[PDB]
């Protein structure tokens, strides 16, 4: 269960874009979306919900 | 006598209820921005509710709004709103999935900026380049938060 | 690049990259989502497929092996308040909106 | 998209095995079975994209 | 999703399926007219005239 | 006295009921086309036609339709339709999974192209080859939505 | 293969393939199997192992 919670919360997921293609006609806003990144510090790993 | 399962069921299809879930953070943000700072001021054209069927066809008649559950759900985090609708032709059946369209206030005459001019800079909030009457480029810090069409609805700056 | 246009020996120098641009960082509350009965891998698989165009398997078209992709519709991923339009399912069968 | 599909499906593989061709950078790609989901209709039946 | 009494949900009630592009990033045109094509590089060590 | 589980079951096999299910999306679309779109009306032949058994064979006797369930369930969004069928030789058993074909409206001025005349090119997009007045040949993208017998009911082109 | 057997400049012309043969195509009723409660992955896992 610890090995599953770590593999579910320490991930890097391909989220996407806010004005990505194929877009609706007349779209003016475009920006990539930052989802869940990987964890870096030890206190971030201590805060993993079991 | 007094058994659990029924023998049959009889129901009345005129009028009809529409129960609608709204997340608690949505009305929390709405009541934060309504009575403080930003201007919302719904103003008596707010009990009107029009609903749209699953196939995108707009239902012709409109209906009122009457709140009936001041409690959020522990499972979904949503509050239930209740509305009535006339059903003279039985076009609506109990159990259908619909989309109600509430009106969350009408902002007064202020401002609406285009999306090409408003940008993001300075590691945080939104910026916009304006000119003054001396034809100098001046940076302004804006508080744009939501999108209407291809426009930002700005509030400050 | 501040000491670039001033130099007389060099002209029209430029970075071959691109300038920085805004991007939308969304944060989910794993404490609140886990208290609402929502699994976290369901949130990851919802945001990876509904906005990121996941790749499922192959199919045949005129004798050639092509692909099938899965993504949300165009008018449901155009704005930052469209991301609240997607729903996940918690463990007792209810639907939680994304902005909860 | 139809021109790109025809270029990839018909003319790419003969042009990818002659003398000297080491790379090709076709603008666009072939067809794909695009399945565009609707979040409202997914909510109406208690389903997920998973 | 199919219930034992015969009710069911197919993949035309939650989505719309059609033949689209595999990638929508790159697109070309030629003198204004819509066009696609393949750009051919050269493997190093082979002569560019034959 | 009044225990839950049965000790035997008695049942009558003549007549028999067929409970079919129909999605409400195709139920209100029928009411949309029945007044403004491709106008149609069944008439006295809206009783029924026959049903199809488990192996795909056809039942010899046709049945009758009387409605019994105006209620949409939440899981599938589908209503239930009840039909009554004569069963004189006990060929039908309770619980069998069958396919009953109902009667929609009657389309007038309908165009039916044969199977070999229609084809599907790249990107799907069902099309045919017509001959105009100058004895040229043209390709016409048509919207062939369903097959009736050995023909396609073509609605555009 | 019959336009070659009439030509007198050739002899014993043949294909190097094999003749066609009957194949038993089974179809399953996915609607019926899902209405009976049988999940569709188990049918594949049964027919591809047994």
């Amino acid at each position: 269960d610890v090995s599953s919670a770590i593999q579910a919360q320490n991930v890097q997921i391909s989220s996407g874009q806010l004005g990505g293609l194929p877009a609706v006609k007349g779209q003016q806003l475009n920006a990539t979306i930052i989802g869940k990144t990987r964890l870096q510090t030890a206190e971030q790993f201590e805060n993993i919900l079991l | 006598n007094g058994q659990a399962n029924a023998m049959a069921t009889v129901q009345q299809l005129d009028p009809i209820y529409v129960d609608v879930t709204q997340p608690s953070t949505a009305l929390l943000r709405l009541r934060r921005e309504l009575a403080s700072g930003q201007l919302e001021r719904a103003g008596d054209n707010a009990a009107k509710v029009s609903l749209k069927l699953e196939d995108g066809s707009q239902y012709p008649l409109e209906g009122r709004l009457e709140f009936s559950e001041v409690s959020v759900d522990e499972g979904t985090g949503s509050v239930t709103i209740r509305a009535v609708f006339p059903n003279p032709n039985n076009e609506l059946l109990p159990g259908m999935f619909v989309h109600a369209q509430l009106q969350e206030g009408v902002k007064q005459k202020a401002i609406l900026a285009p999306q090409q001019g408003v940008t993001r800079d300075l590691k945080g909030q939104a910026t916009a380049l304006v000119v003054n009457a001396q034809n100098k480029v001046e940076l302004r810090v804006i508080k744009a938060d939501r999108v209407i069409g291809d426009k930002w609805l700005v509030t400050e700056g | 690049l501040m000491l670039a246009a001033q130099n007389p020996a060099l002209q029209r120098v430029r970075p071959n990259g691109m300038s920085d641009e805004p991007q939308y960082k969304l944060e989910i509350d794993d404490e609140k989502a886990s208290a609402l009965g929502v699994s976290l891998a369901d949130i990851n698989s919802t945001v990876s497929i509904a906005w990121g165009s996941s790749y499922v398997n192959d199919f045949i078209d005129r004798g050639r092996v092509k692909r099938v992709y899965l993504q949300g519709r165009p008018d449901a991923r155009m704005n930052p308040d469209d991301l609240s339009k997607w729903y996940v399912r918690n463990d007792k069968g209810e639907m939680v909106p994304f902005n909860a | 998209e139809d021109l790109s599909n025809y270029i990839v499906s018909n003319i790419q593989d003969p042009l990818s095995r002659t003398k000297g061709v080491g790379d090709f950078q076709v603008f666009g790609s072939q067809y794909s079975m695009r399945i565009w989901l609707d979040p409202a209709k997914l909510n109406s039946y208690q389903l997920t994209p998973g | 999703k199919v219930n034992p009494d015969g009710s069911q949900v197919r993949l035309k009630d939650v989505a719309d399926v059609g033949l689209g592009g595999q990638d929508y990033s790159i697109n070309a045109q030629f003198n204004g007219s819509p066009a696609s094509g393949i750009a051919i590089k050269l493997a190093t060590g082979a002569n560019a005239l034959d």
